[PDB]
């Protein structure tokens, strides 16, 4: 198990982990908030 | 005091068929190499010109165009077969050249009686720049 | 020498050693007639010196260029004759 | 006189011809 | 109306670009049933349209003589929102991140084989320092002051 | 003594391997120092004749990566079938062939990309497809989308069947050395039991259940009403009322009365005029013949039993005086070398993905698969491309052997010392006809230009000027066309319509096939497609002869197969290696794979696709143009480049805009290779030395030193971004222009 | 040197083609030639920097001259607008008729080049109105090239 993890820690596999939790963030950011040209909350 | 070894022009020549990547005309104008060892069996070999050919038993004797066509020759037989090689220069007016012991013993083992050629007594970053030896023939790193 | 077996290098003869052979020269006589032989000896003569055949072609070659291109018919080439159409305009009136 | 048709071959033939001439027979020289 | 720009509410460009966008969708639209998936999708994309045409309208941006929003990065305060405020906000994220990751480099400069810190992540000491980035301008302005930001090698 | 040589748990399967990274080979192992090394790992993560020298361990490792490309491939099989199933218009696209675009690929109503989802027909919405899974499903006779779905789930469960296989024959039993190198045995089991079994069954499939339900479908029948292919099993009479020699059963086959099956095996020939495509009566025959061909073909070689061939003994029999010994030792050769095998199997499967490519577009073996332009057009590029790719591998992966595993003192071979020994009349000889061919096809086209340019096109290689007519090539389609008449009485109809005749196909107002006519522009395009592969064939023959040594560096060989150069010395040895021979034949490659597509799309769209008006006329796609246009280079700026992309630019704000999108992004990476393929290593680890400085001036340097790529890796990277750069372009040009107007 | 090229020693002995290639681009680098002092550098710098004059000024001369002697200057002065200048004629014996009514532009007889360097405007603009001063131009600049 201590592998394995260490196998996720690696560089592409914690990469795409990251990148991937951050696109979703990004795509649902968008859906729930769409079409985005300015700042207007202040 | 080492003498060179005379060429013997009646070595028998390895078993060949024949190659285009043998000599040209530069053989005949020019100088062409000629390398010659002692094989203690009759074994194939690569030639370095393409193809393979077979060595016979004894000294053996082989023209080749270049220098370094023949330092791999010799590297190989070395390094492969451990065979004892020496090469030389035959110009067209028939001046044979001992080439590669320089001392009878080769040149990655040190040996005495050597002279330095080319040694800069001095770390490579000491060079002197090369506005100083302008307009002059001599090379920063020939000072 | 170098003729004997298995051996190809010889100090004495380098020719040989070097390949230095005539593949397909042939020491035969001349085929040609006799007469035939004179006539093209002296009516080819004047061009035998290489540097007066030099100078004699390069002269002879500029010569009869510039006469054929100043002198040529005007019917030959399309260039030595004009347009012989009218003019068009341009996309702008000319401009 | 139509100038062009003896100065455009002269300079486009006749004056090449001589320059590549003179420059291999220059160029190929042994002094 | 700066730099000559009307505003995208009082536009009559910035309308007639809508009413084309949602004539194509209609023209799109008219090929299927109303009860049908597409045309759902559809009607979605148009409403869409119309809630981004709004909100463009009255979210201040100044339109063009094209229909469309220009941007006024020149500062003034009614287009702050435009650039300033996003532009700040980057800043802060990616001084987040740098802080993060120079921390993470000078936390595993002194080990035995710092490299396979590099290719392969010790994820709690990451996970640790990723918060760091979050006060990332004081300890920044702090460690200038202090003169442990640079190294005079 | 051809036995089942496995032994038992010889890896163990753990994930101690999967922590350290590079464990392969020993001097990547050690760690990063540099950059370099991350990249090191990816090239060497497949090299196995590098990790270790024994060929069990090599052998056990390509059986498994086989095994697992396997399994990749049924996983890719199992999604186009479910995304037929699902998000697919496939039943629509059943009842209206003709009419509805095919799809299988919807994208989600995200940052306004559901412009993609464009109305292709049969109330759907979605991205219109071009592989041509629409015409294969109709001709296995699939009607329903629970069919793709279990066929869906089937692929996936072969996948993992695949995986486990491939898991287990590395893990738990691997095979010995003498198990893979039963080469006589293998070549028995894949011609009688994979290729001539696998025809019979597909031929099988095509007689019982594919026959029927496409009669049905020609038939005009709705697909729903049609009874179920297991339907026609089981009722013999139900296929017995379609095919009357079914009521016979198998009696008329064991008494040779085989005549009595003339109405389910015909040959025919042609094209379905219903559908446009080949009879699938004949593609029965065809695979039942080709089955039977295979398994009287696979009994060949000897085995355990003392009858069959060796193949040893066959090579050394054929020994002539040119030769010598002939080839005698290429036996020992080709069991000891997978790259040998690897040279000859990419050769061979890149020719055969050619000629497929072009007996598909000659003979549509799919019902409505001619009618789909854009199908076509992606089938025939695609395979070019890939044939392409495998040749070059080809050439590639036999330098390898020629470094690596070629040595004459064992396993010596007459044949190939002989080839070395006179590689230079070779290389010189590909060297004069390659120039020939240059000057005599592309200044013929300079000619065209010139004589076009100056107003003088009587004096062009033109069809109204100075013809160089293809006497040979129109011979040969004449010869074919009358083929029916004496040399074939047999078939009813010419093997194409692109020959001759005044036959003609039209399936729903638009053209299936034409006699192509041949003209002296395809003679010009054919001699430039001579000379494009001459030189090609030069670079890699150059690259392979050459692998080991020259006249320049004796000693190549131990460089290696892949190094960069030997210094600037003896006037610079920049790319001596076969590697870079290899790089630069794939941008040759890739000229003349690009000009083979160009003159095929050219081509059909002016003198073969177009559309059937009611009265009988026929109007082209391009209306004719390429006999006067294609002769120049400027009619191939003009009337091919400038005046198609007028749908790939245009494409902005309809469902088509992503093929413009990739338009930009191939023009974009093609010209971000230049980058790569025209600087050097130097100046760029010169400006990583500044960064590097900036980098700790604030503490923030890596231990990773940071290093530019290798000069190998550069002139890699550029040739990788060219090829995909200058290929995106020609796919999103071709698919967005026939998909707008096909 | 007793070779081409003669002011590199080493390029002269070189038996390759690369010599031809590099007494080339190496003609005007007069600090890396053989025995070359600071004087005569600067001297030789000299002497090109007055030949680079003669040949910008020979080739204004041919500029006008060609202007005078083929072009439409007289006429285009009379109507700046609506009249495209010519540079210069154009005889090609490898042209064909249609190339010769296509390229008969202006008021010329023949084949011509529309002159798109703008040389009729300044010098219509300077004070040049008629083709006797475009030819005194070229010979006081030929003169200027000579001297
Ligand atoms: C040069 C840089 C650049 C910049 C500055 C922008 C800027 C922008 N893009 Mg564009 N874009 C670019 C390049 C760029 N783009 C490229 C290269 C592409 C092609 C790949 C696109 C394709 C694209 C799309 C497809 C879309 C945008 C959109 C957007 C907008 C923001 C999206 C959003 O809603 O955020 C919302 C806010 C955030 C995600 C902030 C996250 C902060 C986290 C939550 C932390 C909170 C702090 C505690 C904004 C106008 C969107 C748009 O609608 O434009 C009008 C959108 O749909 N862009
Ligand atoms: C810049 C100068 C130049 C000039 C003046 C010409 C001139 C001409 N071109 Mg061209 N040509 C040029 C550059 C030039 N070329 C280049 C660079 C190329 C290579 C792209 C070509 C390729 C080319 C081709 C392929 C052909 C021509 C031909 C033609 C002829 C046009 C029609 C005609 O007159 O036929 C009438 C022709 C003749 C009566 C020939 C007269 C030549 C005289 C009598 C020969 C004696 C002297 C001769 C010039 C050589 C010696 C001089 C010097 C070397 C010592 C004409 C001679 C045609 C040709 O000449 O073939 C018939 C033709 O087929 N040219
Ligand atoms: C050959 C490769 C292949 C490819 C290229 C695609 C391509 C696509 N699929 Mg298909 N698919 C395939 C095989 C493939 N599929 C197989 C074998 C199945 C059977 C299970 C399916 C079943 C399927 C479904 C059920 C759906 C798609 C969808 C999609 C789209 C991507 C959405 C998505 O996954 O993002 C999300 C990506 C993530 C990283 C989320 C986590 C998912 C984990 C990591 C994936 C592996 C887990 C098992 C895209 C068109 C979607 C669609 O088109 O809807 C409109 C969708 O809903 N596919
Ligand atoms: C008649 C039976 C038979 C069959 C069908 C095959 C078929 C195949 N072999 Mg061959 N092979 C055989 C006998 C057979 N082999 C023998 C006796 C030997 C030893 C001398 C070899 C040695 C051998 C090697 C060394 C390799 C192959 C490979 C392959 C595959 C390459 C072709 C391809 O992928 O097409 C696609 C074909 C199919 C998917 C159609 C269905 C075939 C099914 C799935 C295969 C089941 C066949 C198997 C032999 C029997 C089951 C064993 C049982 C314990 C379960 C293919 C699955 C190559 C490979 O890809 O390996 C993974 C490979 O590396 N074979
Ligand atoms: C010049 C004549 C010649 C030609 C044209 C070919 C051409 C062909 N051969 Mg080769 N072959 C030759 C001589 C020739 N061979 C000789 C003399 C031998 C005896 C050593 C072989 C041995 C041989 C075998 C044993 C096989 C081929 C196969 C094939 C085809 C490969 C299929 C492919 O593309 O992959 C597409 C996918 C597959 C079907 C192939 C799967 C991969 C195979 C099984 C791996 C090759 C392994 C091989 C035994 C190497 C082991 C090394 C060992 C010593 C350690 C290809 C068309 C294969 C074939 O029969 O296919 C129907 C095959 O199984 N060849
Ligand atoms: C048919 C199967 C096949 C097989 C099994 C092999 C086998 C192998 N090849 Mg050969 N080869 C093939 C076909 C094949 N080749 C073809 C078709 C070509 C022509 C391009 C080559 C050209 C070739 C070269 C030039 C070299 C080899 C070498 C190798 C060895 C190591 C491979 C490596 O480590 O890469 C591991 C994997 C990678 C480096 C992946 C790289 C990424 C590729 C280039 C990108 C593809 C782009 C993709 C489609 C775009 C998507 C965008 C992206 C964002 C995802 C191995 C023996 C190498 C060798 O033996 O070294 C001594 C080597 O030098 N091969
Ligand atoms: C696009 C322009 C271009 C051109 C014209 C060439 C030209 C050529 N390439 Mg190069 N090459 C290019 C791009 C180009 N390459 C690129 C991008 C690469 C990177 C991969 C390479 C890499 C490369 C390789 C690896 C090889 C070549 C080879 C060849 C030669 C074979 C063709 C032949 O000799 O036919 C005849 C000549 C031509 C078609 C050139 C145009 C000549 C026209 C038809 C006539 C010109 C008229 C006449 C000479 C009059 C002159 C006028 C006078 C004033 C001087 C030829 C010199 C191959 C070779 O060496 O084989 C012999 C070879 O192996 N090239
Ligand atoms: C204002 C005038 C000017 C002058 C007087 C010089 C003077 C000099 N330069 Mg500079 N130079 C200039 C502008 C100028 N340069 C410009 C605009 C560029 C950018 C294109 C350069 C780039 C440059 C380079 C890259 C080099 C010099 C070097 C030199 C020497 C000339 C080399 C030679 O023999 O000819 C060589 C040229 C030809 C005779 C023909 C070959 C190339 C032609 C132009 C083909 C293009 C058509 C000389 C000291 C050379 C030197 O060795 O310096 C130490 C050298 O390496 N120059
Ligand atoms: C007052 C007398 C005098 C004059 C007239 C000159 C003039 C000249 N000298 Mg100098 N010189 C002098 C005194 C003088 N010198 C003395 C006393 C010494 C010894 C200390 C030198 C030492 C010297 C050396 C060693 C050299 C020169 C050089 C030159 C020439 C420079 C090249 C050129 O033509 O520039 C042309 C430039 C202009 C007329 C003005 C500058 C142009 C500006 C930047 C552009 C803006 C102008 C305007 C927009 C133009 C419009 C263009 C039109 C088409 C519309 C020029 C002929 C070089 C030489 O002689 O070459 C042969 C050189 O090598 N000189
Ligand atoms: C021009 C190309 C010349 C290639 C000559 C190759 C050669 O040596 O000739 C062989 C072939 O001779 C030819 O007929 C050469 C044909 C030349 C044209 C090749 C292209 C195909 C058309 C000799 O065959 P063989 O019967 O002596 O032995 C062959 C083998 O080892 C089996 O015994």
């Amino acid at each position: 198990m201590r592998d394995f993890k260490t196998y996720l820690s690696v560089a592409p596999v914690l990469s795409t982990l990251w990148f991937g939790s951050l696109a979703g963030l990004l795509i649902e950011i968008n859906r729930f908030f769409p079409d985005a040209l300015t700042f207007p909350f202040f | 005091g080492f003498t060179p070894p005379e060429l013997d022009p009646n070595t028998p020549s390895p078993i060949f068929a024949g190659s285009t990547g043998g000599l040209l005309r530069k053989a005949q104008v020019e100088e062409f190499y000629v390398i010659t060892w002692e094989s203690p069996k009759e074994q194939i070999f690569e030639m370095p010109t393409g193809g393979a050919a077979i060595m016979r038993e004894g000294p053996n004797l082989l023209k080749l165009a270049r220098k370094e066509q023949c330092l791999a020759l010799g590297t190989r037989l070395r390094s492969k077969y451990k065979i004892k090689y020496q090469f030389y220069r035959v110009f067209p007016s028939g001046e044979v050249q001992y080439l590669h012991p320089k001392d009878g013993v080769y040149p990655e083992k040190v040996n005495p009686g050597r002279q330095g050629v080319g040694l800069n007594m001095r770390s490579i970053g000491k060079n002197v720049s090369p506005i100083e030896v302008k307009f002059t023939g001599k090379q920063p790193y020939d000072l | 020498k170098y003729g004997d077996k298995s051996v190809y290098f010889d100090l004495e003869d380098i020719a040989n050693t070097t390949g230095q052979w005539d593949v397909y020269g042939s020491d035969a006589p001349s085929p040609y007639n006799s007469l035939q032989s004179k006539f093209f000896e002296t009516f080819a003569a004047p061009f035998t010196k290489r540097g007066l055949l030099l100078k004699f072609l390069i002269l002879g070659g500029g010569s009869l260029l510039t006469y054929v291109s100043a002198n040529a018919p005007q019917d030959v080439l399309p260039i030595t004759r004009g347009p012989q159409q009218p003019p068009k305009l341009g996309p702008r009136g000319k401009i | 006189m139509n100038f062009p048709s003896i100065f455009v071959p002269l300079v486009g033939l006749v004056f090449p011809a001589i320059a590549m001439a003179s420059l291999f027979l220059y160029v190929q020289k042994n002094k | 109306d700066i730099a000559g720009l009307t505003p995208c509410k009082e536009s009559k460009q910035f309308a007639k670009r809508e009413k084309q966008a949602l004539k194509k969708l209609q023209a799109s639209l008219k090929l299927y049933a109303d009860d049908s998936a597409p045309a759902l999708a559809i009607k979605a994309t148009m409403e869409k349209t119309k809630k981004r045409f709004d909100n463009y309208g009255k979210y201040g941006l100044l339109c063009g003589s094209d229909g469309l929003p220009h941007l006024i990065v020149s500062g003034d305060q009614r287009h702050w929102g435009e650039f300033i405020t996003p532009g700040i906000l980057f800043l802060y994220i990616a001084g987040w991140i740098g802080w993060v990751g120079r921390s993470y480099l000078i936390a595993i400069r002194d080990e035995k084989k710092p490299t396979q810190k590099e290719i392969i992540i010790d994820v709690p000491l990451a996970s640790s320092l990723l918060f760091r980035g979050f006060s990332w301008p004081v300890a920044a302005y702090r460690e200038l002051l202090n003169g442990e930001l640079v190294d005079n090698n | 003594e051809v036995k089942i040589l496995v032994d038992r748990d010889p890896v163990k399967t753990s994930f101690e391997a999967w922590a350290k990274p590079g464990h392969f080979s020993r001097t990547i192992a050690k760690g990063p120092e540099t950059t370099t090394w991350i990249w090191n790992l990816h090239a060497d993560a497949h090299d196995f004749d590098s990790h270790t020298s024994d060929l069990e361990e090599i052998s056990r490792k390509i059986f498994s990566a086989h095994f697992g490309q396997l399994s990749i491939i049924f996983l890719w099989l199992s999604g186009m079938y479910f995304h037929g199933a699902r998000f697919s218009n496939y039943e629509a696209w059943l009842s209206d062939p003709t009419h509805i675009g095919p799809s299988a690929q919807v994208v989600w109503p995200i940052v306004g990309q559901e412009i993609l989802n464009g109305d292709v027909g049969g109330g759907f919405r979605g991205i219109q497809i071009t592989s041509g899974f629409f015409q294969i499903w109709r001709a296995s006779g699939i009607t329903s989308e629970l069919q793709l779905y279990c066929t869906a789930i089937g692929a996936l469960v072969f996948a993992a069947l695949m995986l486990f296989a491939g898991w287990f024959h590395y893990h738990k039993a691997a095979p010995k050395l003498a198990w893979f190198q039963d080469v006589e045995s293998m070549l028995n089991h894949h011609l009688a039991g994979l290729l001539g079994l696998g025809s019979l069954s597909w031929a099988g499939h095509q007689i019982h259940v594919s026959l029927p339900i496409n009669q049905f479908l020609n038939a005009g029948v709705d697909p729903k009403e049609i009874p179920l292919p297991h339907e026609l099993i089981l009722n013999r009479d139900l296929l017995a009322q379609l095919y009357p020699s079914f009521a016979e059963g198998a009696t008329p086959f064991f008494t040779l009365n085989w005549s009595k099956y003339a109405d389910f095996l015909t040959f025919r020939g042609g094209l379905d005029p219903v559908t446009g495509g080949l009879w699938l009566t004949d593609t029965a025959h065809h695979h039942l013949a080709i089955a039977i061909l295979f398994l009287i073909a696979g009994h060949m070689y000897r085995t355990n039993w003392g009858i069959g061939h060796g193949l040893k003994d066959i090579l050394e029999a054929h020994k002539g005086p040119f030769t010598g010994q002939g080839h005698k030792g290429l036996y020992e050769i080709l069991t000891t070398s997978w790259h040998a095998q690897l040279a000859l199997n990419l050769a061979m499967l890149g020719s055969l993905t050619i000629v497929v490519a072009h007996h598909m577009y000659a003979m549509p073996p799919y019902p409505y698969l001619a009618t789909d332009y854009g199908t076509q057009l992606s089938l025939f590029t695609h395979h070019m491309w890939i044939g392409g790719f495998l040749i070059v591998g080809a050439a590639a992966h036999a330098a390898i052997f020629m470094v690596r595993d070629y040595d004459p003192t064992t396993r010596y071979n007459d044949l190939l010392d002989r080839v070395l020994r006179h590689r230079d009349a070779i290389i010189s000889h590909l060297n004069w006809a390659c120039i020939f061919l240059g000057f005599h096809s592309f200044g013929l086209y300079i000619h065209n230009d010139t004589m076009s340019a100056l107003g003088r096109p009587q004096d062009m290689f033109s069809d109204t000027a100075i013809q160089l007519q293809p006497v040979f090539a129109q011979w040969i389609q004449n010869t074919h066309a009358l083929a029916p008449s004496a040399t074939a009485p047999g078939a009813t109809a010419s093997t194409s319509l692109t020959w001759g005749g005044s036959d003609l196909v039209a399936v729903g107002g638009k053209v299936a096939l034409l006699p192509i006519p041949l003209g002296t522009a395809d003679f010009l395009v054919h001699h430039i497609h001579a000379f494009t592969i001459h030189v090609t064939v030069l670079i890699l023959l150059k690259g392979v002869l050459f692998a080991r040594s020259s006249r320049l560096i004796p000693d190549k060989a131990n460089l290696g197969f892949r190094f960069p150069c030997d210094g600037p010395g003896r006037g610079g040895t920049c790319q001596v290696s076969a590697w870079d021979h290899v790089f630069l034949g794939l941008f040759w490659m890739y000229n003349s794979i690009s000009v083979v597509i160009f003159h095929f799309s050219w081509k059909m769209q002016s003198d073969v696709w177009g559309s059937i008006s009611d009265q009988g006329v026929v109007t082209h796609i391009t209306g004719g143009n390429f006999a006067q246009s294609s002769i120049t280079i400027n009619g191939w700026l003009r009337d091919f480049l400038w005046a198609q992309a007028s749908q790939v630019i245009q494409s902005y704000g309809s469902s088509l805009s992503a093929y413009g999108l990739f338009f930009l992004g191939a023009h974009f990476v093609w010209a971000f290779s230049l980058m790569f393929l025209f600087s050097g290593r130097g100046y760029w680890q010169e400006l990583i030395e500044s960064i590097v400085w900036a980098h700790n001036k604030l503490k923030v340097a890596p231990a990773t030193q940071p290093r530019a790529l290798s000069i190998v890796q550069g002139r890699a990277v550029g040739v990788t971004h060219y090829l995909l750069g200058g290929i995106a372009t020609t796919w999103a040009f071709f698919l967005a222009r026939i998909i707008a107007v096909g | 040197a007793l070779r081409f090229p003669r002011f590199s020693q080493g390029l002269a002995q070189d038996p390759t083609t690369r010599r031809i290639w590099f007494g080339i681009a190496t003609a005007h680098d007069f600090e890396s030639h053989d025995d070359i002092t600071e004087e005569r550098l600067y001297q030789n710098i000299f002497a090109s920097h007055f030949g680079q004059l003669a040949i910008i000024f020979l080739w204004t001369s041919g500029n006008l001259f060609h202007v005078a002697w083929q072009g439409n200057f007289e006429s285009w002065v009379q109507d700046p607008l609506h009249v495209r200048p010519i540079a210069h004629a154009i005889w090609d014996p490898h042209f064909g008729q249609p190339a010769v009514e296509a390229f008969t532009r202006g008021g010329a007889l023949g084949p011509v080049n529309i002159a798109y360097s703008g040389v009729y405007q300044w010098w219509y603009t300077i004070g040049l109105r008629t083709n006797e001063d475009l030819y005194t131009g070229a010979l006081f600049l030929l003169f200027l090239s000579v001297i």
